[PDB]
């Protein structure tokens, strides 16, 4: 009966976990992940990444 | 190059520091990862073709 | 000064190795120039300079 | 002299600049003009264009 009370609720948890899966994006970098970039790479190309 | 020599490593410490006093080399050429950065890190195997 | 031709690399901001470490190290904020050449011819010896 | 270019020595050379702060002391050979105020004009002020 409450469609849109809890259309609001999930829009709201769609969005902060839509928010979340955007950290294993790697955007063009060699990982998503910054420990593995910084313990894989010096500092210049790290910083680039 | 067309019967290029391959040769695993595994199960040993690998000093990547000593390779430049091997070969006269200028520099490494590395994808992927760093020279410096190769002594603090562990991999499955090694490979080496020459 | 002198070095090796493999650690000429290592003059530069934010490097690693021997030379860069205990020997002369580069701010990695360097603004500034190297300029590196071969002296083969007057830094060689026959028994070893 | 029988190494290879990898072993072989290299005289290097660090020119380290420091930039704008205090009045500088070691300029290009730039021809200084008039100063020119009240107009507009392109301006170089040791650098600073």
């Amino acid at each position: 009966a409450l469609g849109k009370l809890q259309d609001v609720v999930n829009h709201n948890a769609q969005a902060l976990n839509t928010l979340v899966k955007q950290l294993s994006s790697k955007f063009g970098a060699i990982s998503s992940v910054l420990n593995d970039i910084l313990s894989r790479l010096d500092k210049v190309e790290a910083e680039v990444q | 190059v067309y019967a290029w020599n391959r040769k695993r490593i595994s199960n040993c410490v690998a000093d990547y520091s000593v390779l430049y006093n091997f070969a006269p080399f200028f520099a490494f050429k590395c994808y992927g990862v760093s020279p410096t950065k190769l002594n603090d890190l562990c991999f499955t195997n090694v490979y080496a073709d020459s | 000064f002198v070095i090796r031709g493999n650690e000429v690399s290592q003059i530069a901001p934010g490097q690693t190795g021997n030379i860069a470490d205990y020997n002369y190290k580069l701010p990695d904020d360097f603004t500034g120039c190297v300029i590196a050449w071969n002296s083969n011819k007057l830094d060689s010896k026959v028994g070893g300079n | 002299p029988t190494y290879g270019v990898g072993h072989q020595p290299y005289r290097v050379v660090v020119l380290s600049f420091e930039l704008l702060h205090a009045p500088a002391t070691v300029c290009g050979p730039k021809k200084s003009t008039n100063l020119v105020k009240n107009k507009c004009v392109n301006f170089n002020f040791n650098g600073l264009t």
